RNA sequence: UUCGGCCAUCCUACGGCGGAAACUCCUUAACUCGUUCCGAAUUAGGAAGAGAAGCGCCGUCAGGCCCCGCCAGUACUGCGAUCGGAGACGUCGUGGGAACACGGGGUGCCGAACU
RNA sequence: GCCUGCCCCUCGCCCGCCCCCCAAACUCCGAAGGGCCGCGCCGCCCCGCCGCUGGCCUGGGCGGGGCGGGCGAAUGCGGGCG
RNA sequence: CGGAACGGCGUCGGCCGGUCCCGACA
RNA sequence: GCGGCGCGCCUGCUACACCGGACCGCAGGCGUCCCACGGCGGGCUCAGCGAGGACGGAGACCUCCCGCGGAGCAGAAGGGC
């Protein structure tokens, strides 16, 4: 069936639970993509696709738009120079009256307008080729999807400049793959 | 203080026979030991593979107290040679040992009985352990006073001269 | 099925009607005991309309 | 090894503290609401308890009107003033708590009576001279006209078994004329369809302490020494107990009108700015 | 279906931590006939339970009872405002408040009047006002801000 | 201290500090009563000990809970629009206005009886 | 690394701290919006009545005088009942 | 000239960066 | 027509925060069961972690600890304790 269709809302949230069992799993099941274990300051530069519409994407446009990214930002430089976060997770289900109640079949994400789709972390060799795996991904996408660079060093919250004052002080505490302040707060020891 | 000493509060032996002619024999056993009447415990649930059926007593227990508790734990104690293994103490204080065969505390075997383990749990006390006891104003013991397993090694040593 | 458009037209019409003042000040309901004590009180007091 | 902490943020989030005086433990909320609730027709007409409560040393009757954000006491007789009636030890003792109670009635009856001063009161029910344990209620056997002061016992935590000193204070004040409800069933000497009004009145005279005071010198006198040590010194006698409390129910007659008888450091809490310094000296290690 | 308790989950439920027994004020508040009491249901307390439509309900007490108060509420149906007379256990019913600012109004009116009589003879007018205008005032614009509308990020 | 009111600014965890009195722990089973068994509780009878607890205080870049800010005129939304846009969405009046975060600051008070 | 070993190296595993995204049948919170009710005949002093209430001389109801008064948001507008 | 995702070196208007009298190898 | 049965009733939802609101709209129930599984008074603490105890192991049973109820309350669900 095609999201020529189900690409507007006309059901509430049907999420799946005791109300929807027997649910067709997600065609996007990996989420987090590229070098997922690198570190915070590996990696400064982030990219992001926002939505232009709010709509319904399907998770055959999430699966395509994230094969799409990947395999160009790392035939471009490698599997180890970005991370590719699909922010966009597939929790509605979309109904069919098969020949009148729909049967369980297939599932959307119900994007928003203004909502981050999908983020890259980048290292300074593939800033050149972020934006354009990210235009491969507009067109698997329904809508007028628009790309942005984040003034915000890596998945953190922290700018640029933020991230710097605090990391020279030691402030910025290191946290994996994001980063967090020192806290001035619980028991001194 | 001498209101931080030490003592025995009780001595629980549980025989987990697991037959009633049994359950009530190892009844006897414990009633010629501690000279107060045991009560019976029931089954929790159905288990066939230990051969248990919910609703039937299994086990038989006396809380024994007192000087009669010391003489008791001071027996069993024998019987494990004075050797108490170090993890027995817990972290709330209370130690326990399993002895096997009652004729080993010195209860003679007759034919007319069985022969049966106890399983001796020792729970220690101090003066000011009925505050969280008391229908009135219970309330937790402070954790200073609480006894710690180390502190209980101490008092255990001392006491009956045991060696972990 | 189902409508409750023009219902509302319909009771505000002549309506929203106050519900009298006598049943404000009615005794159904009111305890037993009150009411036979509210007859004697009345019924012994010079304000009593006996014969 | 590594296990859950059982009280989590959202543990102290979701939880709801009981009524402080339940957190405390001194008051049950069940029967506090019952003995409290009167029928709304009766409007604000005050209902009175008689609270008993005994402490390691001490028996306090009680009787507690309640209001809407306190608790009024009306009459209070403490066990610790029964030496001034000629009790001087045993102020816990089942005897006492009889006195004590004894004290709480005539004490109440007269304070109301001071209010007439004229007519009937305190003297329309006198109550038992004598202690004999004979089943007396004062509150209709007669009545008409004035009415028996009505107070409901209020045992608290205390729990009611033949024999408890909660009922000896009751039959005490049900004997200086309060009215408080009973059955004679958890006083001694009650069996099935008789009561015996001998046992009532031995306890209430002090005989079981008396004949243990004497088995105890008989058999042991060095138990006596240690375990009478108050009795001994006070020159308390036990074949002479039963006249000591009869004189002393008497003087609480005669006179229940009750004669009227420090700072720890607590070291001053930190302001605001000595605490940051405090931290500041924690955290320049 | 629409049984005696439907819809009620959200409504006949105890607030966060405010669950358990009650406040003995609930069975130590002393009502009168003619009193306003406000009708607000308590889970725990079964018997003696108004339905959903009585819970938010202002209403006068009509009988004062033994253990219950009456309370007449005026229920809309249709074109017709109905009095419903219901007897409600004291956990459900709250003193209500309703007249308590005509009852200080009424109070401080006659207080004007007390002073006429003494020192003071001149009376405010205490009939209430909606505000009225602003009226002339002379305000400093020494310390004047220019605000601006800013460019858009 | 006993009884309460409202029921965390009162709770929770650990660390101190304190008791003349009070409270408690405590100390005994002759009696009473009491323990699926056990004076553990509880009932009775005490006074030889004790602040070790409970309790009273004070802590603790404490958790929680409370308060004021800020978030933020934000998100949402009542009314009017021959407003935009192909729509689903959004503006423009003209009225309402949160929340989570985050920052600071707090950490029970009352009314009877008695001492 | 070794007859083997828990002598161990890594994963699954538990536990903490973070983080991406959620819910018609989840809620610590919580709008807009709506609902119910109030906005006049107040005090003060006595006096009467009651099989009702109660330790009382207490209440509580319903009356009856007398006394210090007084009509207490806006805007519109005669309302009720068969 | 109902209309979409997407194209336009049609034409006007913007926003943001780079070089240019160190002429945008001579 | 077949098929059902939102033909009488009940719970959470859709349902738009008083009330009221629909559909052969959504996930389920009911036609019983029980002289105790009822009334009432007492006493008690629950499911469980965590540590500890002859046979005993993942689960037999006995102890302490902290246990906002995470258990139970006949049978749906939602409240309540």
């Amino acid at each position: 069936r095609p999201a020529r269709c189900y690409r507007y809302q006309k059901n509430k949230p049907y999420p799946k639970s005791r109300f929807c069992r027997g649910v067709p799993d997600p065609k996007i099941r990996y989420f987090d993509l590229g070098n997922r274990r690198a570190k915070v300051n590996d990696f400064p530069y982030c990219f992001h696709l926002l939505s232009g519409e709010k709509e319904q994407v399907s998770s055959e446009a999430l699966e395509a738009c994230r094969i799409a990214c990947n395999k160009y930002i790392a035939k471009k430089a490698g599997k180890d120079s970005f991370h590719l976060r699909i922010r966009v997770h597939p929790f509605h289900v979309i109904r069919i009256n098969k020949m009148a109640w729909g049967k369980p079949q297939g599932t959307v994400a119900r994007v928003s307008i203004g909502q981050p789709l999908l983020s890259v972390r980048c290292r300074a060799s593939a800033k050149d080729y972020v934006k354009d795996a990210l235009r491969r991904a507009k067109f698997k996408i329904p809508g007028r999807q628009a790309i942005v660079e984040s003034r915000n060093w890596g998945f953190t919250e922290f700018t640029k400049e933020e991230y710097e004052d605090l990391r020279e002080r030691g402030e910025l505490q290191y946290d994996g793959n994001n980063a967090h302040r020192i806290s001035r707060k619980g028991p001194l020891n | 203080n001498p209101m931080r000493r030490i003592r025995i509060e009780k001595l629980v032996l549980n025989i987990c026979i697991g037959e009633g002619d049994a359950l009530t024999k190892a009844a006897k056993v414990l009633q010629q030991l501690t000279d107060q009447e045991p009560t019976f415990s029931k089954s929790r649930l159905t288990i066939r593979g230990f051969g248990i059926r919910r609703g039937q007593k299994i086990s038989t227990h006396v809380t024994v107290r007192g000087e009669k508790a010391r003489e008791i734990i001071e027996r069993g104690l024998r019987v494990k040679n004075f050797e108490l293994p170090y993890s027995c103490f817990s972290t709330t204080g209370n130690f326990g040992f399993g002895i096997t065969e009652h004729i080993d505390l010195g209860i003679k075997y007759d034919p007319s009985m069985g022969i049966y383990g106890m399983d001796f749990y020792v729970v220690l006390s101090r003066p000011g352990f009925r505050v969280n006891k008391r229908r009135a104003q219970q309330q937790h013991v402070g954790a200073s006073h609480k006894i710690t397993p180390d502190e209980a090694r101490a008092w255990v040593e001392r006491e009956f001269e045991v060696v972990y | 099925n189902h409508t409750s458009k023009n219902q509302n037209r319909k009771d505000h019409r002549n309506g929203i009607k106050k519900p009298k003042k006598s049943a404000y000040t009615s005794h159904k309901g009111m305890c037993p005991k009150y009411l036979r004590n509210l007859r004697r009180s009345r019924a012994n007091d010079p304000r009593q309309s006996l014969r | 090894g590594w296990v859950k902490v059982q009280k989590t943020r959202s543990y102290f989030k979701r939880f709801q503290v009981q009524f402080r005086r339940r957190r405390e433990g001194k008051t049950d909320y069940q029967a506090r609401k019952a003995l409290i609730i009167q029928d709304k027709n009766k409007y604000a007409t005050p209902r009175y308890r008689f609270v008993v409560r005994r402490t390691n040393k001490d028996i306090i009757c009680q009787v507690t009107a309640a209001e809407l954000t306190k608790d009024r006491v009306v009459c209070a007789a403490y066990s610790h003033e029964l030496p001034r009636y000629g009790i001087p030890v045993g102020l816990t003792n089942y005897a006492a708590a009889y006195a004590t109670g004894l004290l709480c009635g005539r004490r109440l009856l007269e304070k109301l009576s001071v209010g007439i001063k004229e007519n009937a009161l305190a003297q329309l029910y006198p109550g038992l001279d004598k202690a004999t344990g004979e089943e007396y209620h004062p509150d209709e056997n007669e009545n008409e006209e004035v009415h028996a002061f009505k107070a409901f016992l209020d045992i608290g935590l205390a729990r009611a078994s033949t024999g408890a000193r909660v009922f000896a204070a009751m039959k005490g004040a049900v004997d200086a004329g309060l009215n408080i409800p009973h059955s004679m069933k958890r006083f001694p000497g009650y069996s099935k369809d008789g009561f015996d009004s001998s046992a009532l009145r031995d306890r209430i005279m002090g005989k079981h302490v008396g004949d243990y005071m004497a088995e105890l010198k008989a058999e042991d006198e060095e138990t006596y020494r240690k375990r009478f040590s108050k009795y001994i010194a006070a020159k308390v006698e036990p074949l002479r107990l039963e006249a000591m409390y009869t004189k002393a129910h008497a003087a609480i007659r005669a006179n229940p009108q009750a004669v009227k008888a420090k700072k720890p450091v607590r070291q001053a809490r930190l302001t605001l700015k000595e605490r940051k310094e405090r931290i500041d000296a924690k955290k320049l290690e | 279906s629409q049984g005696y308790r439907c819809k009620t989950r959200y409504c006949f439920a105890r607030k966060f931590r405010r669950h358990g027994m009650a406040n003995l004020t609930t069975y130590n508040r002393v009502y009168k006939l003619g009193q306003y009491v406000n009708i607000k249901v308590n889970g725990a307390y079964h018997k003696g339970m108004p339905h959903r439509y009585y819970n938010g309900r202002t209403g006068t007490i009509f009988n004062i009872g033994p253990r219950a108060l009456g309370v007449q509420i005026q229920k809309r149906v249709r074109g017709r405002i109905m009095l419903k007379r219901i007897n409600v256990r004291l956990e459900h019913v709250h003193p209500s408040d309703c007249r308590k600012n005509h009852l200080e109004r009424v109070a401080a009116n006659d207080a004007a009047r007390r002073l006429a009589k003494e020192t003071g003879q001149p009376v405010p007018c205490l009939k209430r006002q909606n505000a009225l205008p602003r009226a002339a005032h002379v305000v400093s614009i020494a310390s004047a801000i220019d605000i601006t509308p800013l460019k858009y990020d």
